[PDB]
């Protein structure tokens, strides 16, 4: 049924040592819910009725398990290694969101909450969320910067069709770290009513740990299929890293095979030296932010650096702190992708497999080509495809000059 | 020994008063300017100034403190300036603390910015995002620099949070929140002496009197910011009404 | 399951139900050269091992099949207290059931050495598919879209241009889907020797009314083992949208020797059948040839082809497959109109219900599912063909529901 | 016996020349208009009229007709018009055929259409996406009412498929469609002597005396609606015109 304890942290929520990366940086007010949602968890995580219905609608509702495709024609751009699709982009709603969001809605029903928040950026997070409170009749109030709002529009309307208010967030750099501020602001102010469905594998405890657990299920259906097409473990398990979820979920399943290369790839912007970018763990430290002892890009006083993306779920100057612990032990090796070097990729998955990927996924995919002629010929690289590009179309058609 | 705010409650509840505690932040509208309204807090009867350090993502300012902050932020205020203005506070013979979020403190140092903070005059630290969970660090330099730590508790706290939180203050605890803010210190005073402040959007004479019925202290804050906007004299006058109010007879 | 021929079949020329003549080769001579090439093609490889080897590879790990069977029991009070059951097929690979027939065919054009292949679209998800097997096997692709099309389905043609397609807009006629359908056949008998026409529904000439079936015969196979598992018994009805039939015979075909089982196809009948503006082939059409096949359409009284109007580019056409022509006259299966209103009721009922945002083709049988439920009563099986997802529609069904 | 056709091809083998075979649309630009302009190809030369029914989809037809036809249509234009128009070209002493798709002819009744065809003096039906192989209603028609049946053959039509086409044909067999035009009827010549007309965008009295010189008839159709649009006169002139070309083989 639930599987080990074995890499989870503490009950203060902190990895590797006592005063480690993850714990409650959070006020007071908040630590009555935050303490609830925690115990609600800890009950439900080991209830079997609790498992039956999430794994009901992950098969029935949501169309799991997603396929694993190997994308031959991709191998001649990656130095000759094969690369394999994980395939969370043919999830409903589009992407691996749906995983958490499914979970956790479960769970703020079983808490006898009636309203739900939630902060997005590019959209998946947020229309997942609006999808599951339709489903299960809660009110749901979506929280996303403003500059988000105008690149992913089509999530924007999807998420209104489904019954939820948008609420465009204005402050700051208009982005997802704004909109997880915003949506902070309301949950203070509705702890007796509201759950807060967070999105990504970070915030405080319990957070990191419950986001992974429920996207643990990429991971465990990727080690079985895999072994079953490529006739072994695979050379590398690589996703891309916004805060981290889906790129946890992937590498949970592996992190006991001592031979399974695990590489993140982080969104780079414009460059790294630029300044205009999202390279948490290439250009970031250690630090307190967004209720989590993590890294993140901050300037010498310790104010948060706003951070740059092409793509919306992956502009986020921070990360979750099972990451900053899995580098620190150097399990898991996480590199920079530029702008341009994700839409090279996504246009090449285009033209090369008929599969347009999310922009956050194009920088996965990316990561993997160069791995491949760093790995060379035969190596077997499982990527992690977060999700589809509808969203991304028009930012893609612009381009590649394919509107004008 | 006792806290280095235990003297000024126990000259207030002598005199039949609460104290007024006043927050300005740091580079409002500049440098300058900023540290000239926290002297005039003092000379207009403010009997601990709370410096507060701009962060660039306050989640728990409401609107009029969130735009100060980042203006503040714009015109390139640094952490030391919060320093220079505990200095300067301490030199007019009044009484600061500071209050901050945590990475600041985290990216400067805890045993750094809690020594050169008691070395400036402060006399204590007030961590809104902070628990008591994670406060070992600060815990450690608090005792050794001898800090005041004033942590904040909620109406939603659970009993045990509270004793928890109340337990490990020095100076007085920050209860922040309607007769939620009465029942609120009550819950303190049943398990512990401290000096309770309240925080409760206060603007005017008679809120802080309705305040210093129950509480030790009167905190005050996004009214000082909306009347420092205004003018030095405009915050003068209403620091004086506010003075007014905490006293009883 | 191909290989093996149903007693359903036409005759060697295409016809059903013997004396009525329906379907057959309403073709110029100019074309039977490779209509025939393309019948023999597909006699060859439908029982070759290597082909369905290829198909069942590629539905499973590229396309994602089997799409899930889904009780949306949030319906069953709108539905009289009836079991509706979701055939997902909105969870396929680019979004519809269009991949089915697109996979199949796009194999065999590569099997009979075609380098070129064109496609008419309407909603454009047979553009998308289409321009995604094309892609995927490195085929060039053109697709015919009517201008009208082009407007209300525009994330689709920037999704068939990011997949290399080239897309030909058409300004002709009706400017929807029969005179794309016009212009590439035009295509086709200029470039036969060379080009595969991927035609899209279960009309046209022999074979492509019976192949096409045949590649989407896979639902109703898939469905028909999911309802009795889940439910444990065969629905009391199936029912689907009708636009030229792809989806509808593919979900129906299973069913057809069950003879508890109803059959109900809903077609569009747009402003309502009174006005002049729909696309209710059976209701208010009559015998006739019709691109390439003797069927029902809509026509005057000289038999001029009558423009067919819908809110739904995909069901916006006055014509229909022979089979389901056939299938009416034997009295297997029931067809009846749903208006543009009763659908995107459905659409937003579907949406804040379920968390399922559906094509607007797919809304037109939730709508009449609905309608059946009521007639059927408490705790009858009704088993719904979704054929796609509702992307390509946010906005016109924002616009509808004042969302913008 | 013969074909209805036949006395014509054979006059025009006598004269040592091809069959000038003229189409026009009826109702374009109106059914009185176009009924004046087929009376004026058949007192310009032309041997035979291919009366057109104009259809809603015309697939098969090139951008000058499928304008016409559309133009036609948004006139009024309907199937009775053409039997009126054949009507008028017999009484003026013309031979006219009716080449129409085949749904028009399905709603009027495949052999009602054939019996009103024959009593309006036509003399045989062109049907370029019906097929011998759906002909079946066509083939008993054609035989009852003594009316030719000119099916059309392709440069892509198989051996076995040409030779089946050609066998169904009465009258004259449309080879429609570089060498591809005499491989065509040439492999025609090799399985029958029945006459072979030839379609292939004939603009001028060259083109038409190239075609004349293997083929039994040149067929016009885009020209002549070109021409009628610019004027009548026009149209007099370029089939007279053809009417030259046709005999210069
Ligand atoms: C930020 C949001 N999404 C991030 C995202 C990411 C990055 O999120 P992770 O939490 O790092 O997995 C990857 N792939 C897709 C398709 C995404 O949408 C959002 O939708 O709110
Ligand atoms: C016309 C096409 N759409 C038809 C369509 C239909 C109706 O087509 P059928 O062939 O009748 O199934 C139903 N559902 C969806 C999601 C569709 O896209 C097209 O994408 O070209
Ligand atoms: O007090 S703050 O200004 C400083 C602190 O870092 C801010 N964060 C950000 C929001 N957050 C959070 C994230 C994910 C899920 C749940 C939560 Cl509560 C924790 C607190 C507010
Ligand atoms: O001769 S026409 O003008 C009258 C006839 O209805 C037209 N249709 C158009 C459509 N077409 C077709 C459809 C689907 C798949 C393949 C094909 Cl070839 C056959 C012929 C041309
Ligand atoms: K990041
Ligand atoms: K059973
Ligand atoms: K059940
Ligand atoms: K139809």
């Amino acid at each position: 049924i639930a599987e080990p304890t074995s890499h989870d942290p503490d009950s203060g929520g902190h990895f590797g040592g006592p005063s480690g990366w993850g714990g409650r940086y959070v006020p007071e007010a908040l630590m009555a819910v935050i303490e609830e949602v925690t115990a609600a968890y800890q009950k439900e995580r080991v209830s079997q009725d609790f498992l039956d219905d999430l794994d009901r609608l992950q098969a029935n509702y949501a169309g799991r398990p997603s396929p694993l495709y190997e994308a031959t024609r991709l191998s001649q751009h990656a130095g000759s290694a094969r690369i394999f699709l994980k395939r969370e982009d043919l999830n409903h709603t589009g992407s691996h969101k749906i995983n958490n969001v499914l979970g956790q809605a479960l769970l703020a029903r079983r808490m006898g909450k009636t309203r739900v928040i939630a902060e997005t950026g590019a959209g998946q997070h947020g229309v997942a969320t609006a999808t599951a409170c339709a489903l299960l009749g809660l009110d749901c109030v979506i929280y996303m910067g403003g500059i988000d709002t105008a690149r992913q529009a089509l999530n924007v309307a999807r998420m209104r069709l489904l019954g939820a208010e948008v609420v465009a967030v204005q402050t700051g750099s208009k982005t997802l770290k704004d909109a997880i501020n915003e949506a902070f602001r309301d949950w203070v102010a509705n702890a007796d009513n509201t759950y807060y469905c967070f999105g990504t594998a970070a915030g405080p405890h319990p957070f990191p740990t419950m986001v992974r657990d429920f996207q643990r299920i990429i991971g465990m259906e990727a080690r079985v299929q895999i072994q079953g097409q490529a006739g072994r473990l695979p050379d590398a398990v690589v996703a891309c890293v916004g805060g981290g979820s889906n790129a946890i979920g992937i590498f949970h399943a592996f992190l006991d095979d001592p031979g399974v290369r695990l590489v993140g790839f982080e969104a780079a912007g414009d460059g790294v030296e630029t300044g205009r970018h999202a390279a948490t763990f290439t250009a970031g430290s250690p630090g307190a932010f967004h209720g989590s002892f993590s890294y993140l890009l901050q300037d010498e006083d310790g104010q948060t650096i706003e951070s740059h993306s092409i793509s919306a779920g992956l502009d986020y100057p921070g990360v979750g702190p099972e990451h900053a612990w899995l580098k620190e032990a150097g399990r898991v090796d996480y590199r920079p992708i530029t702008d341009s070097e994700a839409m090279d990729a996504f246009g090449l998955l285009c033209r090369m497999e008929g599969i347009i990927p999310a922009i956050e996924s194009a920088h996965a995919v990316a990561g993997a080509l160069k791995l491949g002629v760093e790995l060379g010929r035969g190596a077997v690289i499982v990527v992690n495809l977060s999700g589809r590009g509808d969203k991304d179309v028009e930012t893609a058609a612009k381009w590649f000059g394919l509107l004008g | 020994e006792a806290s280095r705010l235990g003297p000024v409650f126990d000259s207030c509840r002598a005199n039949n008063r609460a104290a007024l505690i006043g927050y300005l932040p740091t580079g409002y509208p500049d440098v300058p300017a900023s540290v000239a309204a926290m002297t005039a807090l003092v000379e207009s009867g403010c009997d601990i100034i709370e410096v507060g350090v701009p962060y660039s993502d306050p989640g728990m300012d409401g609107p009029t403190i969130a735009r100060a902050t980042e203006a503040a932020l714009r015109g390139g205020v640094r952490v030391r300036d919060t320093l220079a203005a505990v200095e300067a506070i301490s030199i007019a013979g009044g009484r600061a603390v500071v209050m901050t979020y945590w990475n600041p403190v985290l990216r400067y140092g805890v045993d750094a910015f809690a020594r050169d903070l008691a070395a400036a005059g402060g006399l204590g630290l007030i961590t809104p995002d902070l628990i008591p969970d994670e406060a070992q660090q600060w815990l450690a330099a608090s005792e050794e620099h001898r800090l005041d730590r004033i942590f904040l508790v909620a109406p939603s706290s659970t009993p045990e949070r509270l004793a928890a939180t109340v337990e490990a203050s020095r100076g007085f605890v920050y209860a922040a929140s309607s007769q939620a803010a009465p029942e609120l210190v009550g819950r303190v005073k049943a398990v512990s002496d401290i000096p309770v402040g309240v925080g409760l959007g206060v603007r005017s004479r008679a809120q802080a009197a309705q305040i210093a019925q129950y509480a030790d202290g009167v905190i005050v804050g996004s009214a000082l910011v909306t009347a420092l906007t205004e003018g030095l004299p405009r915050l003068r006058a209403l620091t004086g009404e506010l003075a007014a109010g905490v006293r009883l007879g």
